[PDB]
């Protein structure tokens, strides 16, 4: 999964 | 509501204690109570609200992904896996609806500064994106368009009112890029946004103090990590 | 109760799904529903019940310890830290009371085999021990004696009916030793119990298959770890 | 904290 903030 | 009898300052103090105790559901309930007092939130208070709900919904999303995978494997080549995935899905939808309701009553309407308005519109895009991850019905396209619209308004404000290294602007771009890749099936738009955001931030790092440099470079590394995963 | 309309087999299946999804509060609610069907639990089902409640109460205990430490530091040299520690404490007491109620209605009364009876009496000792960790009132000594009595009955049965390498017997001894050290202020009794349990298990390992050897040695390593911490 | 199971 890609990074999110 | 449930926290109506507690002082706003006590709700904020208890949200900070719940964060230290890793009690994120309590942290979210305290922050929902603080929002419902009707006053605007400070920068620190907006971040307590977002940390609380991100952890609650993050657990729900992780559980939903496990259950969805088990359900998909069961339908290859009883009703319990579908029923329990649906129960987790409905609880996740309830949390997203609660956050979107706080933003609509009346956090966004009262947010006039770019730092607050961009933060809340990013949150609106994020929680519509979490609804989109589990959507299937007649409103699926409308949920995706609601996420896109909120992110686009946030982007338009951030580009006019914030420097390219502002961590809120960077995190918005990181998340809107993930929306393009994972939700909108637009991997080229996702990569273009992550690359332009990274490059424009890099060229502005020279203006920053050591502490601001650390905050901005932390998010730039996440943009680079996504670019490495996608290219 | 709340799970009254669901089939027992569906509750067990959903408890296993909730375990995979790391949804321990749901796992505990499904297992409480399965206990309330009134049938005895199999070995696998007893372990699902214990894993669910151990994770729920473990989170509560970790939060209570953080809050108690903050409260102790605030009283050295407002009411919010005490109020929130009390709220977590009451929730923890509620979970222990629920587990103790399931054991008393009617898991222990119907448990005639050593494997089931020792397991439930160990659980009774453990949940009274968690109540003892936060107890202060007129009943504190009685809560400690209830933990001791349950562990002692479990020990008496385990010594008569189980080999010294049985993992339930080993885990009971590990926990009763921790009760002696941390609750009863009896460190010498704690060390003596851990050492005798370890030595008696070591001398019986020769009787075991490879898989049973692995199960027993895993708990023996925990006894040795506690002995290293205490000596 | 000591180990328990």
């Amino acid at each position: 999964f890609p990074a999110t903030v | 509501g449930a926290m109506g009898s507690m002082e706003r300052a006590s709700l904020i103090q208890k949200a900070k204690l719940a964060e230290q105790a890793e009690r994120y559901e309590d942290m979210a309930a305290f922050m929902k109570g603080a929002v419902e007092k009707g006053e605007e939130l400070s920068c620190e208070e907006r971040n307590l609200l977002s940390v609380a709900y991100k952890n609650v919904v993050g657990g729900q999303r992780a559980a939903w992904r496990v259950l969805s995978s088990i359900e998909q494997k069961s339908n290859e080549e009883g009703p319990e896996v579908r029923e329990y995935r649906e129960k987790v899905e409905t609880e996740l939808q309830g949390v997203c609806d609660t956050v979107l309701g706080l933003l609509d009553s009346h956090l966004i309407k009262e947010a006039g500064d770019a730092e607050s308005r961009v933060f809340y519109l990013k949150m609106k895009g994020d929680y519509y994106r979490y609804l989109a991850e589990v959507a299937t019905g007649d409103d699926k396209k409308r949920i995706i368009d609601s996420a896109r619209s909120a992110y686009q308004e946030a982007m338009d404000i951030s580009k006019k009112e914030m420097p390219p290294t502002n961590p809120i602007r960077l995190g918005l771009a990181l998340n809107f890029s993930v929306f393009h890749y994972e939700i909108a099936n637009s991997p080229e738009e996702a990569i273009s946004l992550a690359k332009t955001t990274f490059d424009e931030a890099m060229a502005d790092l020279h203006t920053l103090s050591e502490d601001s440099y650390k905050d901005s470079t932390l998010i730039m590394q996440l943009l680079r990590d996504n670019l490495t995963l996608w290219t």
